[PDB]
C-alpha cells in the first residue's frame, strides 16, 4: 500500500462505515487510509464535513 | 506576454534575477510524479524513474510539472516564469500518475539525486511517519552537501499539536510552510517545532500538463520556491556549503510571528543572496 502522497491541498469529504464524516487533505490520503487500515468510505458533498481536516481514523 | 506569478516578486526572486543570477550551473532534482518535459516552458535535462512502467520525462498526474514550473519555468516572452529559470532541472519520478508513492521509491530517488551531483532536492510530498531508510537517505544527501527541501504538510493547526510530516520533520531537511499573497499563513499549513521557513503556497499559478497552466494550493507549492531560492543563492555564491545556503535562507527570512506557525518567516532571496 502507498505510504507517500503529494502535498497538494484539495480537501474531500468522506463518510465512513460508522456513518461519521471526515475531511481529508486530498483523495490520495483517503485512498492511503483505505489501503493500509482497511478503512471503508464513500465521497459525499463537502457540506457534510466540518471546515477542518482529520487524519486517518 | 510572460506571466509572473505573485510568488516570484513576493520572495524577491525578480530582484535576484535582475542582478543576473538565475540558477545557472546549479542542478535541481524535483522528486515527484515526473515532469512533462515536452512542456514549452520547461527544460528537463535528466533524471530517473523509480516508478515501474513510467519514464521520468512524462507526468500523468500534473503535480510534478506544477512543482517544477515554480522552481524553473523558463524566462521567455510567453508562458510563466519560475524562481530560478536558468537551473539545470532533473525529473526524479518517485510518485505514480495517481500521486501515490512507496518509501523505497522515495529512498531510491533521494539516493539517485545524491549520487548524481544534484545541488538541491525538492520533495513536495509527505507522510505521517518516516522510515529508517528515508532518514538515512536525507542524512546522506545533506552530509554530501545537498540542500534538501520539503513541504511541511497540509494538516493545519489543532491547539499545540505538532502537525509536521516526514521527510520535512527530519533535521537534514528544510520544512517549508505556506503563505498567501498577503503574506498571511494559509490555514492548511502544518505547524510545529520543525517548521523552518514559509513561502507562497496559496493560489500558485504554474506549468501543468499538457502544455498548459494551473492554480494550485498546498505546501507542495511553497517547497519549490525555497528549492528555487537555494539555486539562485548557489548561482551567485557557488562555493557555499548546503548548511551555508540553509542558514542564509532561515537567517534573512521576513519575520511574520511565532516560530510554531511561521518558522523563521517568509523567505527573502534578495537578502539571502547578499
Amino acid at each position: 500500500c502507498p505510504s507517500i502522497c503529494p502535498l497538494i491541498y484539495a480537501p474531500v469529504c468522506v463518510e465512513d462505515s460508522n456513518q461519521d464524516f471526515y475531511l481529508f487533505v486530498n483523495e490520495c490520503e483517503v485512498r492511503k487510509c483505505g489501503c493500509e487500515a482497511g478503512f471503508v468510505y464513500t465521497f459525499v458533498p463537502r457540506e457534510m464535513c466540518k471546515a477542518t481536516t482529520s487524519l486517518c481514523p | 506576454a510572460q506571466t509572473v506569478p505573485y510568488g516570484i516578486p513576493l520572495i524577491k526572486a525578480d530582484k535576484v534575477q535582475a542582478q543576473g543570477f538565475k540558477g545557472a550551473n546549479v542542478k535541481v532534482a524535483v522528486l515527484d510524479t515526473g515532469i512533462q518535459a515536452s512542456h514549452p516552458d520547461l527544460n528537463v535535462v535528466g533524471g530517473a524513474s523509480f516508478v515501474a512502467g513510467e519514464a521520468y520525462n512524462t507526468d500523468g498526474n500534473g503535480h510534478g510539472t506544477h512543482v517544477a514550473g515554480t522552481v524553473a519555468a523558463l524566462d521567455n516572452t510567453t508562458g510563466v516564469l519560475g524562481v530560478a529559470p536558468s537551473v539545470s532541472l532533473y525529473a526524479v519520478k518517485v510518485l505514480n500518475s495517481s500521486g501515490s508513492g512507496s518509501y523505497s521509491g522515495i529512498v531510491s530517488g533521494i539516493e539517485w539525486a545524491t549520487t548524481n551531483g544534484m545541488d538541491v532536492i525538492n520533495m513536495s510530498l509527505g507522510g505521517a511517519s518516516g522510515s529508517t531508510a528515508m532518514k538515512q537517505a536525507v542524512d546522506n544527501a545533506y552530509a554530501r552537501g545537498v540542500v534538501v527541501v520539503a513541504a511541511a504538510g497540509n494538516s493545519g493547526s489543532s491547539g499545540n499539536t505538532n502537525t509536521i510530516g516526514y521527510p520535512a520533520k527530519y533535521d537534514s531537511v528544510i520544512a517549508v510552510g505556506a503563505v498567501d499573497s498577503n503574506s498571511n499563513r494559509a490555514s492548511f499549513s502544518s505547524v510545529g517545532a520543525e517548521l523552518e521557513v514559509m513561502a507562497p503556497g496559496a493560489g500558485v499559478y504554474s506549468t501543468y500538463p499538457t502544455n498548459t497552466y494551473a492554480t494550485l494550493n498546498g505546501t507542495s507549492m511553497a517547497s519549490p520556491h525555497v528549492a528555487g531560492a537555494a539555486a539562485l543563492i548557489l548561482s551567485k555564491h557557488p562555493n557555499l556549503s548546503a548548511s551555508q545556503v540553509r542558514n542564509r535562507l532561515s537567517s534573512t527570512a521576513t519575520y511574520l510571528g511565532s516560530s510554531f506557525y511561521y518558522g523563521k518567516g517568509l523567505i527573502n532571496v534578495e537578502a539571502a543572496a547578499q
